[PDB]
């Protein structure tokens, strides 16, 4: 905790706060990116920020798309994760490494938010239930 | 995508020569107009898209 | 397209209960036909402690038998015998010896012709339909005696347990055409015995090797039938495993389609109502 | 081309020009039916005419129905395909033979526009993509 910021919009909190908390944490870690240092940011359950944004959009009566999601739920995560960059030497040379976390239902990688964030991020770490139940931990596919 | 098309269409129509146009994810054009079309007051078409897809 | 998946679940589930029935059928047939297999295992022993075991002997003429199954869900038993057919049939080849290949069972008729078609002469089939009897193996021995080689080879699967059937080649030599010629060492080992026949020793070995062929052929096609049933019990064990994992994948994908159907019909209804109010 | 008329409402034409082009082609082909000759009309992708009709109906704010289609999209195609007729000999004995084309998605003929035109037309030439690749071309089921 000497080096960590801990931003939390928990399950009891309002869906605007859960929608906004990865942007708040990204603005806090972009301080270290912009002044030449290096940041690590973990968005734990970006699949819950997408659900909070879907709540906000259907309560704003915006037209639901695939699964019910507003249609700019790709833009929600793309404009989030694009700030995880490695800057050039003229901008200080700072970096920001992102670890988005997406919970998957029964291993369905072909879900909407899952295939959204897969086509944003530079790689994946797949963790399987069949390797995790056998005790192979971390259950890295 | 229309900007990249305009740059390609100058070389096709005015310079009069062969162009290679590579467009990474022309789907994002449709997805962007689908983000926009919700706020333009349009009744949505199938799955969630604009009526003018 | 949501009813193609429900009927595919129907197909996979009915296949998965069919194969689970056939597994129990093969297990039922394996226990009440093991009570006839290790009964007939005894009579092969006096002929091997009398005549010995001479597989690689330089026969002029040889009749090799690969006794296989008739029905086809046995799971690579007959193909393993078809490959040990050539694996033991090339180890005979030392001087350009004549070979007749013969298959017992319908699934050997189709499989030896791919590898040895000019050396094929006979197909015995429909042998396990009622049961296997010794008069039947006697008639098959008779038709293997119509042409009279110097050696016989029988390829089958020795039923060890319900897990292992390590395949067996049993060898039967014609009476003094090669058999006593393989027995004479500083004298002979067959000359210890007092022949108490009616006629000479050349005829008691003539009768004795036909009896040895009948016993070996009977035990071969009895052990092969019991190993076939246990191989089918292990083959339909993996079929219900496959038809359960395919069923589970199909059930998950059906749940996805069910959820997406309810969501898309709901979005259609909401968009219809919102265009009026 | 000595005997052929081509009515071409391409993808860059306006959505009322693609909705109306099967009716324009039917009217150009009804000339030969009404004056004792024989016509052959081919509406290539009626499933693309109904998407052009859905676009106008959703932008004229007519309320959407199945998948988004207007209620009168059965009447859209049955108005058009019933104009293909074999006339009586009092009217000249003329004839007009229609070939509507409908594209399905995964062999799913249970769609909205697919089940409408199956219900309108007399026959059906169902072409299968799995028969196409087995060598069977025309891939007629």
């Amino acid at each position: 905790m000497r080096y960590t910021i801990m931003v939390s919009a928990t399950a009891s909190d309002a869906a605007p706060l859960q929608f906004l908390a990865p942007y708040s944490g990204c603005a806090m870690a972009e301080y270290f990116r912009d002044t030449g240092k290096h940041g690590l940011i973990i968005y734990d359950d970006l699949s819950k920020q997408s659900v909070a944004y879907r709540q906000m959009s259907l309560l704003l009566r915006r037209p639901p798309g695939r699964e019910a999601f507003p249609g700019d739920v790709f833009y929600l995560h793309s404009r989030l994760l694009e700030r995880a960059a490695k800057l050039s030497k003229e901008l200080g040379g700072g970096s920001l490494t992102a670890f988005p976390v997406i919970e998957t239902q029964a291993g369905d990688v072909s879900a909407y938010i899952a295939t959204n964030v897969i086509s944003i991020t530079d790689g994946q770490i797949f963790l399987e239930t069949e390797l995790f139940y056998k005790g192979i931990r971390p259950a890295l596919n | 995508a229309l900007t990249g098309l305009t740059v390609a269409e100058y070389f096709r129509d005015i310079e009069g020569q062969d162009v290679l146009l590579f467009v990474d994810n022309i789907f994002r054009f449709t997805q962007a107009n689908s983000e926009v079309s919700a706020l333009l007051g349009r009744i949505p078409s199938a799955v969630g898209y604009q009526p003018t897809l | 397209s949501n009813q193609a998946v429900k009927q595919r679940i129907r197909a996979i589930k009915n296949i998965g209960k069919i194969t689970k029935a056939m597994k129990m059928v093969a297990a039922s047939k394996m226990k009440n036909a093991q009570i006839a297999v290790e009964q007939s295992r005894g009579l092969v022993d006096p002929f091997v402690r009398l005549f010995g075991d001479f597989p690689a002997v330089n026969s002029n003429k040889s009749v090799v038998v690969a006794v296989t199954s008739d029905k086809g869900l046995c799971g690579g038993l007959n193909s393993n015998i078809t490959k040990y057919t050539r694996a033991t049939l090339a180890t005979t080849e030392s001087e350009g010896k004549d070979v007749v290949v013969v298959s017992i069972g319908d699934k050997g008729r189709s499989q030896l012709t791919r590898i040895e078609s000019q050396r094929y002469q006979l197909a015995i089939a429909d042998t396990y339909k009622v049961r296997v009897t010794f008069g039947q193996a006697s008639l098959i021995v008779e038709e293997l005696i119509k042409h009279n080689p110097q050696s016989y080879q029988i390829l089958f699967n020795k039923f060890r347990s319900a897990i292992s059937f390590k395949p067996t080649v049993a060898t039967i030599l014609s009476p003094d055409l090669l058999e006593k010629q393989l027995e004479d060492v500083t004298g002979n080992s067959l000359d210890a015995y007092d022949i108490e026949a009616s006629h000479e020793r050349s005829d008691v070995l003539r009768d004795l090797t036909e009896f040895h062929l009948g016993v070996t052929l009977y035990n071969a096609m009895l052990e092969n039938n019991c190993s076939e049933h246990a191989s089918r019990m292990s083959a339909m064990e993996n079929s219900t495993k496959s038809a359960g994992e395919m069923l589970g994948k199909l059930t998950l994908d059906y749940n996805r389609k069910r959820q997406a159907t309810i969501t898309t019909e709901l979005i259609e209804i909401i968009a219809g109502a919102s265009a009026l109010m």
